[PDB]
């Protein structure tokens, strides 16, 4: 996310939408695992 | 995630016997002008969908910078 | 070549009675299978629909790494009128040529086609014993008077008028005698088909006259294009100037016909030839003493030799020859080219002569990586020694025209000189000697020039 | 063909991606590259350049 | 260019055909079907001179060849019946009369033995069957550089689902005609809109996947999509719409399987650790160390 904000402030968001789906599966994967170790933690809280 | 009877299906096999023998116009094959519109508009759709899809399938260039 | 001839052909068909062509479904299915197979699979796709059809669906259809096989295919349908552009609306709107589509639409389906397929009578002779038998002896007869061996039997004065007004196959009457050119033996380049088809392109080029109408010989073609080998057709289905055209043909050999004025015709394999094609005879071996031992009988092939090779003898399997200098100049002077004969050379090269190429080209490869050769399936020598003959026959070259010197001023031999220069006629022009040449076509403009 | 006494019989845990579509070039996971096409992990949604 | 074999499989099951007439409107479609077969066939020889034409019909109770004729029924022949007009183009008047009279043939041997019932469906045995049919035609070499192209006609109607057992010789046919160099092009006439193997069919082999709904209109479908000659194969994209996920379905449940667990040994796909430790149709015992690894749950602190 800093790195999306960055240009965009850089290069003012005509060129930020593709930095961001160059690194939207990386991101939508690792989304899934930090969803995924807080769907695990909140079972084994409960 | 409707089975037909014996019946019927002598009659339309012999449905299919008396259409094949009285005459098998070739020339009924032509649409009416109006459902070759919709099949060329659906046809074409799909291959929209496609060549938008294949028009570009070493890594590729970027507009980034480096 | 073949489909590139009937295609200019066909371009050279003004629209009107292209849109006349079109009326006949046999003529639309033998001109559909001219096309290339884009514009094969753009026509059978847009002739089902009755509707106009967008130009840029077209476009979409092809793949980004054909389009200009697309563009070839759209500029060879519209330069042959099979498609009528529109604009309306401001789309650039493609509709099918309506006769042409109605032709072809009654072709396939089946349904009115006035007899453009003919009509079969049922009764048959054997197509390789009689026709094909037939169709040989008048080919080998024409080819046979054509290269020059001596016949018993000679063709008729129809085809002796037209090889006489064509393109090829010269004559003299001062000596009397019928020569070939170099066309003349390009002829036997090409395998028969499209030989056929420059015979039937000359003769369409020929038929001006009030008697012949060019609609009706054009059906007649692809309508023998269209049909079957081995079956009488009836002739009271064609015109009188088909009929007579019918005759013509039977003179050169595609179609049989049992006694002249019969009610029947028999096609024979020259006509289905007509459409597309489909140790081997005339094969030869070359050494380097210029031997020739070509593995052929058939007497078009040995006659076709004599034309370059001096024979020496003759048994069932080959001819013994021999490439002297003689019989290369004998070849020259009928205008045949060194390439032509080179080119004939290795096309009846023997297999033989294929693999010791191929063995050559491989301990070549393995030893010298680096540097590519092609395939010299005959020996260098002989070609060397044929393109030697050949530029010892052309030794001068000779332009006649017109030299203009004894200028006393620079400046007005300067300005005859580049005046000559912008027509393009001048082949020298030289301010030390005072003198510039000009072709004798090329006299007339520059002497106009200095009078006026 | 294996042996007899060989009981190494076991499930293998696999997955079957489905083939993603995108026009626009994306890095994927395994050589770091802009590519167009590939694979989207079943399990954790990572593209796969060959499979 | 380059001349091309067009075998066509048409599957005339009339089972599924009456269901398909008895969900749509219309009666007999298997007349409307074979009629724009016909006109695409006939397309098909128009397209150049030396192609050929080759047609299998699936019908209940195995296949039959239905063009050309068999050696010995040619050797036995000629009746020429009058079902198409003798007025036509002689190449295309043999095809079309030798095929109508096959089909006659094929619906008189339905209609005497119609009270048999079979449950195989024999669609996998025909494209089997082209398949062998193209090879024979490409390694006899009567036309040097013959291409090939496998158009398939079936009908879904629905009311036969999908068959698990045409799985293995559906994929033993696309990996044969990959090999081949063979296009595999599926249309389907039926209500249900996906079918995953002649989807994965047309996939894999580089074919075009057409599904409609309607038999009215058909040439149109046929001369439009399906007329890719395969010398003009890569120079024009292919309006194979709903592209499959190239997935299977899990041995003991039969749903599509994500994620999952195979066998080691006869590779059944199992959506599931399946009970008592044993492979379903393997019959291997699996070790219960290496199942409860897999059985493990993922770990994460309190
Ligand atoms: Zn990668
Ligand atoms: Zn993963
Ligand atoms: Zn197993």
């Amino acid at each position: 996310n800093e790195l999306f904000q960055d240009v965009l402030n850089g290069d003012g968001e005509s060129m930020s939408n593709t930095c961001t789906a160059y690194l939207k599966p990386v991101l939508n994967s690792i989304t899934l695992a930090t969803h995924k170790y807080d769907e695990y933690f909140n079972e084994y809280n409960n | 995630t409707l089975k037909v009877s014996n019946q019927q299906m002598l009659q339309q096999l012999s449905l299919v016997m008396d259409n094949l023998i009285n005459k098998l116009d070739l020339n009924q094959v032509v649409p009416n002008n109006e459902v070759s519109n919709k099949i060329n508009k659906r046809v074409i759709t799909a291959i929209k969908i496609n060549a938008k899809q294949a028009k570009h399938n070493l890594e590729v260039k970027s507009t980034l910078p480096i | 070549s073949l489909k590139h001839s009937v295609t200019q052909y066909l371009e050279e068909i003004p629209q009107q009675v292209q849109n006349r062509l079109y009326t006949s479904p046999a003529t639309c299915l033998a001109i559909y299978r001219i096309l290339p197979p884009l514009a094969k699979f753009f026509i059978m796709a847009m002739v089902f629909n009755e509707n106009e059809v967008p130009l840029l669906d077209l476009d979409k259809w092809v793949n980004s790494n054909g389009k200009l096989q697309f563009q070839n295919a759209i500029k060879s349908m519209k330069s042959l009128h099979l498609l009528i552009p529109n604009k309306s609306s401001g789309t650039l709107m493609i509709n099918l040529n309506p006769t042409f589509k109605i032709s072809l639409r009654n072709a396939l389906t089946g349904g009115e086609v006035q007899n453009s397929f003919g009509v079969v009578v049922e009764e048959n002779v054997v197509s390789l014993d009689l026709l094909d038998e037939y169709s040989a002896n008048k080919w080998e007869t024409i080819l046979h008077f054509m290269v020059g061996t001596p016949l018993a039997k000679i063709p008729s004065e129809k085809v002796l008028n037209l090889l006489k007004h064509s393109k090829l196959m010269e004559e003299v009457n001062s000596t009397g005698e019928f020569k070939i050119t170099n066309e003349g033996f390009q002829f036997l380049l090409q395998e028969i088909n499209s030989q056929l088809w420059t015979l039937l392109l000359q003769y369409l080029k020929m038929i001006e006259t009030s008697k012949m109408d060019l609609v009706d010989v054009l059906h007649f073609i692809f309508m023998l294009g269209a049909l079957e080998v081995g079956k009488a057709y009836k002739i009271d289905a064609l015109s009188e100037t088909q009929r007579i055209m019918l005759q013509d043909m039977r003179d050169y050999g595609l179609v049989f016909q049992k006694h002249s004025n019969d009610s029947i015709f028999y096609p024979t394999k020259l006509a289905l030839m007509l459409t597309s094609d489909t140790i081997p005879d005339g094969s030869l071996i070359v050494e380097t003493n210029f031997k020739i031992y070509s593995y052929s009988n058939s007497p078009l092939q040995i006659a076709v030799l004599s034309l370059f090779v001096h024979l020496k003898a003759r048994f069932v399997n080959m001819v013994l020859g021999q490439i002297t200098r003689e019989s290369i100049r004998r070849a020259l002077t009928n205008g045949i080219t060194a390439d032509q004969i080179i080119a004939y050379l290795e096309t009846h090269a023997h297999p033989q002569m294929r693999r010791l190429a191929e063995e050559k080209l491989e301990k070549k490869l393995e030893l010298d990586p680096n540097c590519k050769e092609p395939l010299q399936v005959l020996p260098p020598t002989v070609v060397d020694q044929i393109r030697l003959w050949q530029l010892e026959l052309d030794r001068v070259i000779t332009y006649e025209g017109s030299l203009y010197s004894d200028f006393e001023t620079s400046q007005e031999y300067n300005l005859l000189s580049k005046y000559a220069q912008d027509i393009g006629v001048l082949l020298w022009k030289d301010d030390k000697k005072k003198k510039f040449f000009i072709s004798k076509e090329g006299n007339s403009q520059v002497l106009d020039f200095a009078k006026r | 063909p294996v042996n007899k006494i060989n009981k190494g019989f076991t499930l293998v845990k696999m997955g079957f991606p489905t083939r993603i579509f995108e026009d626009t070039p994306t890095f994927c996971s395994c050589h770091s590259k802009l590519v167009y096409g590939g694979y989207f992990c079943p399990n954790c949604h990572s593209k796969v350049c060959s499979l | 260019e380059s001349p091309s074999l067009l075998t066509v499989i048409i599957e005339i099951a009339p089972k599924l055909w009456t269901t398909f007439d008895e969900e749509g409107n219309e009666k007999g479609s298997i007349i409307k079907v074979l009629e724009a077969l016909i006109v695409f066939l006939n397309a098909h020889l128009a397209f150049n001179s030396a192609n050929k034409v080759a047609v299998i019909a699936a019908y209940s109770q195995g296949i039959k060849y239905l063009y050309p004729e068999s050696t010995s029924a040619l050797k036995a022949s000629r009746s020429d019946l009058k079902i198409i007009n003798s007025d036509m183009y002689r190449r295309f008047r043999n095809v079309d009369e030798t095929l109508v009279e096959e089909i006659y043939k094929l619906f008189e041997l339905e209609k005497k033995q119609i009270e048999q019932n079979s449950q195989r469906s024999t669609l996998a045995g025909a494209m089997s069957a082209g398949l062998t049919y193209v090879n024979r035609i490409s390694k006899e070499s009567v036309t040097t550089s013959l291409k090939s192209r496998l158009l398939v006609l079936t009908c879904g109607s629905g009311s036969s689902k999908d068959e698990i057992f045409q799985y293995i010789p559906i994929m033993n046919c696309i990996f044969s005609a990959t090999k081949m160099k063979c296009p595999i092009d599926v249309v389907k006439i039926g209500g249900s809109k996906e079918s995953t193997f002649l989807q994965q069919t047309t996939d894999a082999t580089n074919g075009v996947y057409l599904h409609v709904e309607s038999t009215e209109g058909l040439i149109q479908y046929l001369a439009t999509a399906m007329f890719i000659d395969p010398s003009l194969r890569p120079i024009i994209v292919k309006p194979n719409h709903g592209s499959v996920d190239f997935r299977t379905s899990c041995y003991l449940t039969g749903r599509v399987v994500a994620v999952g667990f195979i066998c080691s040994v006869c590779l059944c796909v199992l959506s599931i650790i399946p009970p008592g430790n044993k492979c379903p149709a393997c019959d291997s015992q699996f070790d219960e160390h290496v199942i409860a690894k897999l059985k493990r749950k993922p770990v994460v602190p309190r």
